[PDB]
Parts: structure tokens; C-alpha cells; sequence
């Protein structure tokens, strides 16, 4: 059997460099050699109890550029627990005994977690549990920092917005982290900072990070620049003083970067990003949702498949 | 047979004497281990005196003796205490507790967010002794707080 | 063609015993031998007008695994009879013009008998209508029961719950009544008892059944202890008294029973059933939900099928 | 008061001592009357055996007096249990719980729409032997209850 | 000063038959000879946080038929207490600082007695505090009751409806059972029973009482049939079985009653009094309201005028 053949993929802290290239090569040899029949025959139940477009989208679309079949919600007031008051675990319970694997997005943290323990024998794919961790999202994010820097070490990496509550840049850290020579610049307003849990790492690591106030001075230094987006939808009250992106990126300060800088983005963008940059051939936010395709069906093919010649 | 003084103690055959529990935490340990299901005699010393640590609290539990993780669930709650296993009448186990790697469901996140509220487990923490301040994070939430913080009591 | 194709799964009432027993023996065919082409070709409609997991995602899983699609709506607000007014005669006559089977949940009883009036030669299949029936629900029922019990016939079968509102102690008892030597332990709160029309046909099979105010005194008596959750959406405010569970099951009362009795459950389970008992080797609840799997092949396979050797 | 089963150390100049508190009870009013809220010297003792009472509990509180009133609030948990005077180990006189008028504060009315819970008022409730229990009836919202269902804290 | 000066009127429970008396005997005193200027130059605050048509508006008529001022609220939507989060103690406790008397209905029980510790010298009367008393109620009942029967000594009480809440219940029984040989017959839905409180003292008393299944078990030989509203907007959700009228007074069932039984209803009366009933000669409700001017002058003369208005 392969490294992560049935494993849950729940938390990046819980995957090691190994598997996260195993991945990468692995995304790479699909995205230029297919595999239509892969997962023939899987039923994947695509479990969604939040928003999405691109998430469930792009690994519906991979499910399918596999042979495999999907079932599922992308809703949870239709189910029977926005009904009938069903619990988590007993839906984790019945929907294991149906598919082959299970792709879920809640809205609280350790809901992915707690599924691994009702869920018997079927791998669980974490779409994103709260604000805790988005392991898909990394993995997507790692292989268009590696097509194109070519590297995933002594990277400058920069990001911005939302830290606190961005599940995104809580698991890219933590990857970066396995990798060596990376250097992190922080760009936050002070209630949406880094946790600390996560800096404690970088310390423990003996990682440089730094803090600034804008972008105009790491700007010029920067390979990396990741954007994130407030997130409303968890922010408390008194933390609404924030809900107004307060670090925007326009076509005027990308001047002095460095000609190879890309900027990346998870989406969906608020208004961090103004369009005039979507022209500079340092937007990357489309391409880069473009990937999540391949990353996600390397995923699949290597939690299903035991052995994988390609 | 001995007679530990400074004080007035209580007699003992054979159980478990805490004692060295700081102050006004015996009210606490007798519910937090909920030490009064036992139908045997227990005696209880509250501020008693002692040395440089003045007013101390003490338990005593004749043929009662501490549950595995108990004496590690008494780490978080009471860092220098100290277990004294009797029997006949004897220190026939002085045992000293160190914090363990992690607390199962006696803890409460405090993350509102997090799904053990909700749902039906058993929450559990990771202990982590970062520096002085506990560190302790929960296995589902992945969260990390000060020691203190999660532990209201 | 064999006994079932092409005809409609509305109501246990119109099934007789070997149509039962065919499915069944069906079913436990496809449990042990896989079909993937069975339905290739095959688009089904999966229109649940009403909540659902386990009914709709076992039933769309099952469509998968026998190489049909499905197409489908799992919430009328954003069809066009919940917008633009449509009578439901009306979206069961367009839709029957594109598939070749469709599944139906709706809110008020006789709905799927509707359909079948406007679905022309399509057969449709009773996800549950109302709180009239819902026959695959007892079909998978019937399995658990044979498969754990060896038998359908002289079993002791206690049933708990809100009996009137549930649809799925309706369509279990017409079913175990098709069968000999089968013994009825009704327990319900006054206000949600057994409704009279399904006991006047009990007593014209001459069938013996009985009353009681709880478990404590039939539990070291019955082989099936069917569980039912109070049916809150369909209680009127008169009955509101009656929302929460009054007869509940805890590991402790289940002492003295046989060492062969199962615990089922249609689930959602609300509070009527204590975690406690999911431990003992009573609880069946969620193999029953697994077993839905192959209940609905053997119905799927059967009604589109016209021979079929396994 | 010489007392000899197995040698100890149990003595005290003044302070008072509940004697006779039944079984498991001593527990209880060790929170709702808040003895234990002091830096001065206690010394439960449950489930310590004594006479044909056996099973009871016994509360050595140093240099601490409890009023009439005080005492009275004992009977509705340890009426035969009687409060002792103590003082310069002398015994200055044997006291004793008896039915106050009055329960103030302590208790919570269990009326979910009574006034108390919302307003600051301090609970109150008219104490009375009803038939074979005690029923209690909420100054406030005037709604009484036996006394086996009323809370506090 | 006369017994009830500057006393507050909490409760029934409080008063003697003595105090009750005065009231009833001022009332027909004042009804006699009017006395415009009694209270010319006070201030009452007419305070009511809870629904009330005869009870306000006949309060605050008495107020003006005395010469007395009155400012306040009808509903608590536009006071501080409402949109500035602020407790009833801390109203009562400024609004004592402005007015000679402060009537109030409120719809938590106790609030009158609470405001009894907060209005300083200013006496309180209870308009009604929730499911416990209405004390102004009794006084006009009692008044009507007195006026119609002769006496209030050794009459026959059959009270219907709502026992359980009904705050006119309370008051009214408590007051009854200080005069004597007045028997009472309590008609209502088991759920909506007279509160065990009032049953321990009617018992107490010697007072004899009996519990009947229709109004036809007492209406050849009752004097009084108080009828009453079902609390609705009080009932626990789990009582709504209760809601509508359970006994209906139509004309036709006064076809065996005693000459001089009236019947009586405090209001708003739903569908529990027929409007044919409004025809017969037993029919005294609007009388009753009424009245209610007689007994709420008689009080509030007594409570801030030292000498006995002669
Ligand atoms: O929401 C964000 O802005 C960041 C990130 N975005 C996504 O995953 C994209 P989507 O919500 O379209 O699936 C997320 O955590 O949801
Ligand atoms: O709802 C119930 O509790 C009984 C029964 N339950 C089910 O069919 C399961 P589900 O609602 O998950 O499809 C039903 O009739 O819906
Ligand atoms: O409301 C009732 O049913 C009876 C009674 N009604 C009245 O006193 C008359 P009003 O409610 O118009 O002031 C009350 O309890 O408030
Ligand atoms: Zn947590
Ligand atoms: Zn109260």
C-alpha cells in the first residue's frame, strides 16, 4: 500500500513533507496524464454544511474526471440533522456504511476530527472545519508555489488579511514549516492576527516570520504574496471594526516587486484585490483555483488506491 | 505506625492520605473527584498551618486509594500536593504526580465553536508544559490555551 | 417479465407476501454479487419534496451502484412549484417525459398515489408520503429482521414511538402481517397510538397484539424492538404535549432480554434511544440503515428489470 | 469530653461544632450555608461511625458562632443534628436547630416566571410544616413548593 | 388615619375581612355621593407592562372622577426599562420620586411586591402580577357579587375555566374563604386545576369545596358562576391541548338555574360565554366592569386620604 492509502486527511500538522511532495509529483503526473476509469466504481459522498463554489466544485469535478460517482448535500437544511435534530455522528454513522470516502465542510472546528471517529473504516477528507484547519486548500496552494518558484524552500512568503480566523494560511504555515529556508512576513490588523499556537511552531522550528504594517515594505522582497479575505462570517462583534479589508492590493504597488512574485489567493476575493491587478502578470488567483483540481484528484486516486503506477 | 505532627491528624488503617493541597482546593477536590461517593470514613483538615506554605488543606480517605489518572488529573489542580498510600498504618506508597500527556473528558473547551460541545465525546486535552504556563490543547479544535484559562476550578 | 417491472412501490397494502420475499432474496443476491451495468443507461429522478439522508443518499447511492444516473431536486423552493405556482400533476407529468423511474418524499399522504396518475408509464417509487407509507422502509425492515432473526414468521415484535404519525410502523405491520405467527406489542403515548384502521385489519387476520405502558414489561419477551421518533413536523399544537420522547431506552433495560433481540431504528433517533445502548450487541440501528443499500437494488433492479438471473 | 476508640488528635479551644449531622448531609451544608468561605481552621469528619446514630458527620469550626437564626437554617437538613457551643474548650452550651420562619437567600424560587430570577432581590421564602413534608412559599411570586423540589445555592 | 391608609395592595393574602369590608362599604358610599376634588392635587402613575382594557382605563376613570393627575405608559416598548436594559427596580425606584401612588400590571409574578421595596413611602397596588393576583379584581367582584346576592356569607361558588392561572381565581377564592359558609365547586381541565396552595387553605379553613365534570353538576345550586378566560398568552407549550374553551355557558344550560344566579366573568371573555347568554337575566358581566369604578375609587380614596371619606 501506498503512504496515505485510507488515510482521514484531516489536519496538515498530521502529514509530513514526504506526503505532502507524494502529493505534489503525484498531481503533477495527473495533470499532464489522466486517468478517466481511477475511481471507477467509488460512490464519494461530497458532504458540504457551508457555503462553497470552488471547494466542492473543483472536487466534484475531480471525482468525476475519475470515473467515481458522487452523492451528497450542498445543503444541511435539507438533511435530517437541520430537521429532525439529528446529531453529527449519527449522520457520519449511516453515510459510512454507503460510500467509499467522505468530503466534508462544517461550520465548526474538529467536526472533520470527530467524523474520523464514527466514520468506521472510510477515509475523511476535511473541505474545511471551521477556522481551524483547510488541508486541500495547502495542498493546491503548494504546488502553484512549486510550478512557479520551482522551489517550496527559502521562499518569502507574505500574508495578508484575516490570520485569525483564515483556516487557509493556518495549513499553508504549518507546511511551509516542513520545508527549510522559508521566511514569513505577517500583514494583519492586530485582532486578526497569527495565533499564537501557530508562531509557538515557527519559534519551536527556529523560523524567521516578522510583523508589518503594510505590504509597501516587504513589497520589493516578497516571492509569495498570499491574500486572504475577512471572515465575516466568523468574526464576534466586537471584532466587527474589521469586516472592511484594511490591506488592499492595486496594480500601483506591485512596481517594485520582484518580476517572479505571484500573487495567490484562496477566494472568493472581497475587495483586497483590486482588479487592475488581475491584468498584471502577477495575478494568480485563477490559475492557481485552477489547480485544486489536479491537487484534489491526486488526493483521491492516493487515499482510494492502494499501489499507483504513473 | 508513626504519628506526623505540627498538628492534629486522623488515625488510619489501610487508604489514601492527600495531603499538602493548597488552599480552600479540598472543598474543590472533594467534588472535582467527586471523593464523597465513598461510604467510609473521611477526614478533612482545612487551613491548617505549615511552615513557610502556612494554611494548607488535607483529605484523608481510610480504604479508599486514588484511580489511575487521578493522582495526574491532581497535577493540574494542585501541582505540589503529594499522595501517601497507607496500609497498616503505614507510608507503604509516598507518590509524587506528574502532569500527564493529556486530560480525558474532565475538561470543557473553551472555544464556543468547537463541535464537543455539540456532539457526544469525550472532550481531551494534549498537555503541553510550555514554559510556566500549561499549555493545553484540544483535540478537536486543534486550539491551544493557558492552562488557567480552560481551568476554571 | 418478472412479478415487479414496471410497477409502482406505493403502499405495503398493495404488495403481497411472495412480492415481498422476491425483493429479499433479491437483495441478498446483490448484497453478495455486484451488478455495476444492471441500470446502466438508466436516469432516475430523485425528487424528495421533504428532508432526507439516509432515504435519499441510500437510494441515490444505490442508483449509482448499479451504473444508472440520477437527476433530481432535493428541495421544491427552487423548482418551479414552489416559485411559480406549478400544481405537482403538472412536474409529475413534464419529469416522467425524461426519465425512466422516479422516487418521491413528500409532505402530504396520497402523494405518490398522484403521480402514478400522471407519470404515464413511469413507475414511481414512495420515498415516504406523509405519514401514510413508506415501503422501503419496511423492505429494508423485513430484511434486517430475516437476516438477524432467521425468520418473518411467529416473531415478537414490540413497536415504540409515535405509532400514529409514523409512516414506517404502518408499512411494517401490513407487512408482518402478510407473514404467520407474528405477535404485536404496542407502546405509545394515547395521543400517538396505533391508528384503528391497521388494527381492524390485525383483527380481521386474526392476528394477536397487545397494549402497554412500557418496555419493562415485554423486553424479556420480544425478538424486534422497533424504536420510532416522535413525528414533531406533523404533531398539531394539541399535541405539542407530546414532543418529547416519553418512552426512552437506556443500556440498563435491556437486562433481561433475549440474547437474540435486535434494537431498530428508522433513525433520526431524537432522545429515545441512550448512547449507552449502541455499545450493546443489541443495537442494529445503524446496520438496518446500511442494509438500505441493498434493499433498494434488489427494488430498482427488479422494477426496470424485466429478467434478471443472479 | 474524652473520647477513645482508636488514639488521635482532635481538640479545639473555642468555635462552634454541628454534631449529629445525618449521613452524606454534612457535605451539602458545607456549600449552601458557605462555611468553608474562611481562612479560619475547619475539620469535617464524614461518615465517621459514632453511637447507635453510627453514620454521621460532624463539623469542627475554630473560633466561628452561628446566631439563633443561623443554627435554625440547620433543621431543614440536620434537625436532630445539634450545634455545639465550644470556647476555651469549654462547652459552653449544647445549641440545637429549630424550624426558622424564614429561608433568606440560599434557595431559588422554582417558579421560572417569578420576579427573583430577573431583579436584584435577594430569594426569601416562608418556611412551613405542610402535612408530612415542609412546604415553602416564595415571598415574591407566592407560589409554594415542598421543600423536595425548591434549589439553591 | 382610616385602616388602609397609605398601605400597599399587593395581595388578598394580606388583607382581613375587616379591610375587605371598608372597601365594599366605601364603594357603595361613594357611588351614593361623588366627591370630585377628593384627590385634586395628587399624582398616579398608571404603570402597565401587560395588556389591559377595564382594568387601565377604569383605574385611571376613578383617578380623574377624584380630581387626581395621572401620567404613565401603556406598554413597556418606548420606556427606558425596554431599549436601555434597565431593571424594574431601578423604574420603581425613580418613578417613587415623582407621583403619590403607583398602580401597575405586570407579566412576571411578584412585581408588585418588588416594587413595594423600591417605592419608598409611595404605596404600590397591584393591577395584576402574572398568574398570581389581581387584588383590585376581588374587591369589584366582590362589590358585584355583595350587590346581587344580599350578603357574601354562605353562597355557592362554582368557578370554570382556567384555575391555573387564572389570577382573578386566586384573589377572588382567597377572599371568599374569610366570610363564612360560602361552598365552593371548582370546573377545569385537570391541567389547568386550582393550585394545590389555595386547596391546603380552603381545607385548612374547614372550607368545603368539590371538583364537578360540567356546569349542570352545580347549576340548580349555585348563587355565583364565575366564569373565566383560558390564559392563553401564559400557558406552557405543553399545555396548548387546553386552549380553546373546554365549557361553553350557553343561554339554553341556564335552564335550571337558581333565580338569583348571576353569572360573572372578569374579561375578556372568548368563546366561552354564547352572546345569547348576554340576554338572560343571570348575565351580570358588564354590570360587573362596571363596578369596577366604585371599588377603584373606594380604594384609592382610602390609601391616600388620612380621613374616611364620609
Ligand atoms: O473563505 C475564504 O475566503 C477562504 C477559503 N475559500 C475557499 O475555500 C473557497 P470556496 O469557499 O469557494 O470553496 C475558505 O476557507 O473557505
Ligand atoms: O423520520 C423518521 O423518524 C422516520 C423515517 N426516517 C427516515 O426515513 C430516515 P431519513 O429521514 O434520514 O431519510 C421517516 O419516515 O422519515
Ligand atoms: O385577562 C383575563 O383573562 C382576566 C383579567 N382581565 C382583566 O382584569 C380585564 P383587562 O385584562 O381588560 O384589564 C386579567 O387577569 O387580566
Ligand atoms: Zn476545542
Ligand atoms: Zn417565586
Amino acid at each position: 500500500a501506498n503512504p496515505l492509502y485510507q488515510k482521514h486527511i484531516i489536519s496538515i500538522n498530521d502529514l509530513s513533507r514526504d506526503d505532502l511532495n507524494l502529493v505534489l509529483a503525484t498531481a503533477a503526473k495527473l495533470k499532464a496524464n489522466p486517468q478517466p476509469e481511477l475511481l471507477k466504481h467509488k460512490v464519494i459522498a461530497s458532504c458540504f454544511f457551508e457555503a462553497s463554489t470552488r471547494t466542492r466544485l473543483s472536487f466534484e469535478t475531480s471525482m468525476h474526471r475519475l470515473g467515481a460517482s458522487v452523492v451528497g448535500f450542498s445543503d444541511s437544511a435539507n438533511t435530517s440533522l437541520g430537521k429532525k435534530g439529528e446529531t453529527l455522528a449519527d449522520t457520519i454513522s449511516v453515510i459510512s456504511t454507503y460510500v467509499d470516502a467522505i468530503v466534508m465542510r462544517h461550520p465548526q472546528e474538529g467536526a472533520a476530527r470527530l467524523a474520523t471517529e464514527f466514520s468506521g473504516n472510510v477515509p475523511v477528507l476535511n473541505a474545511g472545519d471551521g477556522s481551524n484547519q483547510h488541508p486541500t486548500q495547502t495542498l493546491l496552494d503548494l504546488f502553484t508555489i512549486q510550478e512557479t518558484q520551482g522551489r517550496l524552500d527559502n521562499l518569502h512568503v507574505a500574508m495578508v488579511g484575516d490570520l485569525k480566523y483564515g483556516r487557509t494560511v493556518h495549513s499553508l504555515t504549518q507546511a511551509l514549516a516542513k520545508f527549510d529556508g522559508n521566511r514569513f512576513y505577517f500583514i494583519a490588523p492586530d485582532a486578526l492576527a497569527m495565533p499564537q499556537y501557530i508562531l509557538d511552531m515557527l519559534d519551536e522550528k527556529g523560523i524567521a516570520w516578522s510583523l508589518h504594517s503594510s505590504i509597501e515594505e516587504v513589497m520589493a522582497e516578497v516571492d509569495i504574496l498570499y491574500m486572504t479575505r475577512v471572515q465575516k462570517e466568523r468574526l464576534d462583534p466586537s471584532e466587527y471594526a474589521n469586516v472592511k479589508a484594511q490591506f488592499v492590493l492595486r496594480a500601483s504597488d506591485l512596481h517594485n516587486a520582484k518580476a517572479n512574485m505571484k500573487v495567490l489567493h484562496p477566494l472568493a476575493r472581497v475587495d483586497e484585490i483590486a482588479t487592475d491587478v488581475d491584468k498584471t502578470p502577477h495575478a494568480w488567483y485563477f490559475q492557481q483555483a485552477g489547480n485544486g483540481i489536479f491537487a484534489r484528484q491526486a488526493l483521491l486516486a492516493l487515499v482510494l488506491n492502494r499501489d499507483l503506477v504513473l | 505506625m508513626t504519628h506526623d505532627n505540627k498538628l492534629q491528624v486522623e488515625a488510619i488503617k489501610r487508604g489514601t492520605v492527600i495531603d499538602h493541597i493548597p488552599a480552600q482546593i479540598g472543598f474543590k477536590l472533594l467534588s472535582l473527584f467527586k471523593l464523597t461517593e465513598t461510604d467510609q470514613r473521611i477526614t478533612i483538615g482545612l487551613n491548617l498551618p505549615s511552615g513557610e506554605m502556612g494554611r494548607k488543606d488535607l483529605i484523608k480517605i481510610e480504604n479508599t486509594f486514588l484511580s489511575e489518572d487521578q493522582v495526574d488529573q491532581l497535577a493540574l489542580y494542585a501541582p505540589q500536593a503529594t499522595v501517601n498510600r497507607i496500609d497498616n498504618y503505614e507510608v507503604v506508597g509516598k507518590s509524587r504526580p506528574s502532569l500527564p500527556e493529556r486530560i480525558d473528558n474532565v475538561l470543557v473547551c473553551p472555544n464556543s465553536n468547537c463541535i464537543s460541545h455539540a456532539e457526544p465525546v469525550s472532550s481531551s486535552f494534549a498537555v503541553r508544559k510550555r514554559a510556566n504556563d500549561i499549555a493545553l490543547k484540544c483535540k478537536y479544535c486543534e486550539k491551544e490555551f493557558s492552562h488557567n484559562v480552560v481551568l476554571a476550578n
